[PDB]
């Protein structure tokens, strides 16, 4: 019943492209401009009835996130958070106070090296809470992290494959 | 007297049971109403 | 009349947390009941095949 969302990559097989509602998918990019372009393409590639929203850091999302005039949803919600760990920690409660997450998509475009100050154990706990919240609310979450030294973070993400 | 008190107790016991069963709903509604975003401030849904 | 209303309010007040704790600790109560005797039906242990 819950619709599946699509990633913004042209000529990509649906096996690596389709995303069911109620899970978490992680994306890392070499450059922040690549993150912005991917986020804009994902926004433009979603369905009209899809509920998609974007959360950014250290900027005003109203001036850096756009939609295609010919394709994409009619409207999306723009959210701004402080460049701090507490913002990421409270994200769930803030969005619950703001948006009903059922059949609704998260796109978290973080700043450059934003996930460098997060400790390993707290990151694991946060990921577990996000996954449980996604399953409970049947909501899908996408995180785009522009970073260069996330090899240890990549290994940690691999270890939490469940 | 005692009979009416027992009736009220019988009323309120499943009532509280159902209220607890909707704990998540109550919490969600209260968070919607009070609306305390401590760190994530919605800038605005853009067109 | 007034005392009747007071007593009704008192009973409601005492019995609301009664069911609140009944639902809150329901899982623990079921676990303790399972522990005591319950009814281990259907699946039955055959034996320790060493």
């Amino acid at each position: 019943v819950d619709p599946v969302f699509s990633i913004g990559i042209s000529s990509l097989w649906d096996e690596l492209r389709h995303m069911p509602a109620g899970g978490v998918w992680w994306f890392n990019v070499d450059r922040h401009e690549d993150a912005i372009s991917l986020a804009n393409q994902t926004i433009a590639s979603q369905a009209e009835t899809a509920h998609v929203a974007v959360i950014s850091m250290d900027s005003d999302p109203a001036k850096i996130f756009q939609l295609d005039d010919s394709q994409g949803p009619e409207k999306i919600k723009l959210f701004s958070m402080l460049n701090h760990e507490k913002g990421l920690y409270y994200l769930t409660r803030d969005l619950q106070c703001s948006i009903d997450p059922h059949n609704y998509l998260f796109i978290l475009v973080c700043a450059n090296n934003a996930w460098q100050n997060i400790p390993a154990e707290r990151l694991r706990s946060w990921l577990d809470k996000m996954n449980k919240w996604s399953r409970l609310n049947h909501c899908s979450l996408l995180v785009i992290n522009p970073g260069n030294n996330n090899d240890k973070q990549f290994s940690l993400l691999l270890e939490e494959y469940r | 007297i005692i009979e009416i008190i027992v009736v009220c107790a019988l009323i309120f016991f499943p009532l509280g049971y159902l209220a607890r069963h909707s704990l998540r709903r109550i919490r969600d509604t209260l968070r919607l109403f009070f609306a305390k975003p401590r760190y994530v401030k919605p800038a605005g849904t853009l067109r």
